[PDB]
Order: C-alpha cells, then structure tokens, then sequence
C-alpha cells in the first residue's frame, strides 16, 4: 500500500 | 476518558467505513468497480506494531496512477492524528465544526486533489 | 486492553446500531415507523458512570407490552456482559461462533420472545 506521508 | 469511543462511533457508523475491507488486495478489488471518492478501513497498524497508544484508521482512494492511502490515529483521549507510515511520527488534526467525519472528508479529499493535480 | 476497540467496531458498524437515538422519545419514534426487531444505542449509563470498567450499550425492542431495554457492558478485554440496572450486577455472555453481533442478536431476540410469551 502506498501511503501519503508528510513528515 | 471515553471520548475515544465517541470518535470511533462517528467513524464506524459512516457509510465510507468498510468493515470487510482489510487487505491491500481487497482495497484494489473494491476500487475496481466502485466510483466512491474514498473509503475508511481498519488499518494494518492495529495488529502490526506499537503498544496500544492509538486506534489506527486508514483512508484509501484512487487516482489515475493507482490507489493511495492515508493512516490516521485516535489516542485514548479522543484526539485525531495523521500518521507518517515510514517514520510513525504523528501530526495532530483539529476537528472541524461539523465533526470528525466532516474533518476526515476534508483531509482526504483535499489530499486527493493535490495528487490529481500533480498527475 | 486492545480487544475492546474491535468489539466496538463490530457493534458500531452494525445496521441495528442507531447513533442518533438517545432518548426514550426517540426510541418510541423509531419503533412507531420501523419494524426492525431491535436497536442498539449508546447507553445512558456512560455519562454518569464513575467506575472506568465498561462501555455500556443498550438494546431496545417493542413488545405488545411496550418498549423494553437491556443494558450490556463491554470491558477492556472485549468481553461481553449483561447488566442488571437495579443492582449493577454483571452476567458474562460468551461469544457465539458467528461473533459479537450474532450473540447480541440471540440474547436480545430470545429475551423479547421470553417477554411476549409471558403476556
């Protein structure tokens, strides 16, 4: 699964 | 001390929450036919790691380059956080006036908007 | 204290759980227009409870007698209990093979049938 990561 | 259950109630009763979608394969199969803007689901982090500080909920949506997910966490006192899945660092999310689902909807759909515009 | 969160997911996602039904007037209004066998609702015992031990979920159903309720409690281990509301004594309920909602369905509908026969 490709997750949206910020920091 | 029970605000976590009220936040879980708000999420789990919502039509976007898919209790029978758990694996990555099931997510891909879901979006093969569905035109839904996003789903919420029980996150893999609940059985995976850490020692019971958050209840983890994932969002998933589809763009032209495939499925994207966002991991969220709820702490014991009901606070919401977005979670970086590579570092597990948390980022607090303040609840918008219309409640938790109204908040998650904005965080997810605006994030989907950023993805789609970059493609 | 991990399993209670899952048990709560099973309950909250169920079609019988009504997040918008809190007062006895709203319970009566529901069974005036619907023919479902029971509902589940957030129990009035959560607000003023001092004890920390259970999350309380109430079932309501309509007999020819009128509307009856049953109070259930779920501990941190995710274990299920029926609760006598006059004495606060708990009675454990083991989970049937098909899970928590299948168990609540049986406990609730069998109690309703037990009441209707006695009339």
């Amino acid at each position: 699964p490709s997750y949206v990561n910020v920091q | 001390s029970e605000k976590i259950y009220k936040v879980m109630e708000e999420i789990f009763v919502d039509r976007h929450y898919k209790e029978n979608i758990r694996t990555g394969e099931e997510v891909k199969q879901y979006f093969s036919k569905s035109k839904a803007e996003f789903i919420l689901r029980w996150s893999s982090a609940n059985e995976s790691d850490t020692e019971n500080k958050y209840v983890f909920i994932a969002a998933s949506f589809q763009a032209s380059d495939g499925i994207h997910s966002i991991r969220y966490g709820i702490n014991k006192n009901g606070e919401l956080f977005s979670i970086n899945t590579a570092s597990n660092k948390v980022t607090p999310i303040d609840i918008l006036p219309l409640g938790v689902m109204a908040t998650l909807t904005q965080h997810i759909t605006q994030n989907k908007e950023l993805i789609e515009k970059a493609l």
